[PDB]
């Protein structure tokens, strides 16, 4: 985990090779490319209280707002299972409006 | 030629405090160190060389 | 020999010996060169500050370079240069001059704050800073809510450490020991090495030019050897001390490549 | 395809066998003697000299 001491990028792993007064160390890493751009924002202001995603982080494409993981891009509907409530929608530097759906009301039905 | 050695390209990432760039791509890279271990083991015998 | 004839002829027999010396010097050098090159250059490119900064409420002012002054340095590196202060030597520049150093230390630090880690891996990517400190916290073991909710409080803390680090820097004084250290040992070094030039070393006299018009050569010449073999024995003194230093330097030099990789480009 | 990608082990064989060369032929300076040859300065010459 420790950066840039085996490979270059995230390291994944190695592999040793032989030569006459010394080695050779084969590293495989992890290099991300093919980037976009989108417009973010730290939290969720909704009936009051704020959400802030479990893991991963709030992007929009422009009209709707998703969660992705940090690393890849893979939009998803924020739902009340991977954010989490504290406090209210006062107190931070950025928040936007937004409604965050929940199963089980619908599922009810 | 005689230049003036030249240290790198030149770019302005685009900084705004609520935009972010997320990959959607990846690829996989293999790279190669080396090092040495050991050398080779002579002796020499004082007598004889003097 | 200090320009002699009699001496050149005589030091011919010794064979080849500072062919030795010279090699060694042009090693060390050229390791000073490469230990400087592979602690700073590890960047491909050269990244720049936007011109307006707001950056959460966080000041970099003291560190960022400042244009205005001719040397683009900043206000820490201006403290730090101004505290700290012939018979065949000579003395090589090193290949990097000091403005490309400081283009380096300024085009990482810009990386640093605009990109975060991401810069280090593969190609530089926006991220608000506030979002990026929020990332730091959940690294170490703390929720994120924590710094949206004492933004202020924590900028203000910042900010006031970096204006005491920068005064406890300014007055007190010995604080670069090991820098002052290093450059007091190599001056030393070459003066006592210049110094040793002026010892009989059992001869009737120190300098070469009354042994030569005061004797015939039959009798001068043993004068001679003496101060040859004499002064040869400092030169190898002086060579071995430069190795065993250049070492340690490549010693500390590999550490602070190792710490900058690791504890600059990314949370430890 | 590429060569010179091994640098440092040739490096360190090339220290190694210079050294060795540069001792070897330090064998063969008068070093303010007679000669640079044990045995003809046994031949000629008597011990107290
Ligand atoms: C942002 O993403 C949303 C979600 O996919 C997009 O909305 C969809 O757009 C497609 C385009 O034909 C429609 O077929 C879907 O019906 C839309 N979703 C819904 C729930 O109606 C939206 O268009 C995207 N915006 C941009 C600018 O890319
Ligand atoms: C991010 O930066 C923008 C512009 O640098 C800020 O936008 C300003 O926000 C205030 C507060 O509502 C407005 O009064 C200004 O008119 C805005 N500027 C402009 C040019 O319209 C914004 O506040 C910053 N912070 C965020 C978005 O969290
Ligand atoms: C998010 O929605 C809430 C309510 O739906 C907005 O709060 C209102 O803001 C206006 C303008 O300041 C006030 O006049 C109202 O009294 C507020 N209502 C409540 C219930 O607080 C809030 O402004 C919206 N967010 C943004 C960024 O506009
Ligand atoms: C992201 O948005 C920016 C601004 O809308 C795009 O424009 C780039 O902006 C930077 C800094 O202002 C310039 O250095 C680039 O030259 C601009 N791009 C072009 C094509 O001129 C930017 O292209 C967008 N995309 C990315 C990946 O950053
Ligand atoms: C990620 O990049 C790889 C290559 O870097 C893409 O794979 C190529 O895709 C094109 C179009 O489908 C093919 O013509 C090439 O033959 C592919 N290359 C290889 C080596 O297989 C891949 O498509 C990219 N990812 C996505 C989601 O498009
Ligand atoms: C960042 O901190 C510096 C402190 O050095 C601020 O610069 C000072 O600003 C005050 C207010 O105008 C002046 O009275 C001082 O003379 C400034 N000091 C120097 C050394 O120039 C700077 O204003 C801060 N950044 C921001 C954006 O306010």
């Amino acid at each position: 985990k420790r950066v840039d001491f085996c490979g270059k990028g995230y390291h994944l792993m190695s592999f040793p090779q032989s030569a006459p007064h010394g080695v050779v160390f084969l590293h495989v890493t992890y290099v991300p490319a093919q980037e976009k751009n989108f417009t973010t924002a730290p939290a969720i202001c909704h009936d009051g209280k704020a959400h802030f995603p479990r893991e991963g982080v709030f992007v929009s494409n422009g009209t709707h707002w998703f969660v992705t993981q940090r690393n890849f891009y893979e939009p998803q509907i924020i739902t009340t299972d991977n954010t989490f409530v504290s406090g209210n929608c006062d107190v931070v530097i950025g928040i936007v409006n937004n409604t965050v759906y929940d199963p089980l009301q619908p599922e009810l039905d | 030629i005689a230049y003036t050695m030249s240290l790198g390209a030149e770019n302005s990432v685009a900084y705004s405090n609520n935009s972010i760039a997320i990959p959607t791509n990846f690829t996989i890279s293999v790279t190669t160190e080396i090092l040495p271990v050991s050398m080779t083991k002579t002796s020499v015998d004082c007598t004889m060389y003097i | 020999c200090g320009d002699s004839t009699e001496c050149s002829n005589l030091l011919l027999q010794y064979g080849s010996f500072c062919t030795q010396l010279n090699r060694a010097l042009t090693g060390i050098a050229v390791e000073q060169d490469k230990n400087t090159q592979e602690v700073f250059a590890q960047v491909k490119q050269i990244y720049k500050t936007p011109p307006i900064k707001d950056f959460g409420g966080f000041n970099f002012s003291q560190i960022l370079p400042d244009p205005s002054k001719p040397s683009k340095r900043s206000f820490i590196e201006d403290l730090l240069f101004n505290k700290v202060t012939f018979n065949g030597l000579t003395v090589l520049p090193p290949l990097l001059t000091d403005e490309m150093i400081a283009q380096y230390t300024s085009a990482l630090l810009a990386g640093t704050i605009t990109s975060g880690w991401t810069f280090g891996a593969g190609a530089a990517l926006q991220i608000p800073f506030a979002m990026q400190m929020a990332y730091r916290f959940n690294g170490i073991g703390v929720t994120q809510n924590v710094l949206y909710e004492n933004q202020k409080l924590i900028a203000n803390q910042f900010n006031s450490a970096i204006g005491k680090i920068q005064d406890s820097l300014s007055s007190t004084a010995s604080a670069l020991g090991k820098l002052q250290n290093v450059v007091n040992q190599n001056a030393q070094a070459l003066n006592t090495l210049v110094k040793q030039l002026s010892s009989n070393f059992g001869a009737i006299s120190s300098v070469l030019n009354d042994i030569l018009s005061r004797l015939d050569p039959p009798e001068a010449e043993v004068q001679i050897d003496r101060l040859i073999t004499g002064r040869l024995q400092s030169l190898q003194t002086y060579v071995t001390q430069q190795l065993i230093r250049a070492a340690e330097i490549r010693a500390s030099a590999n550490l602070a490549a190792t710490k900058m990789s690791e504890c600059v480009l990314g949370q430890s």
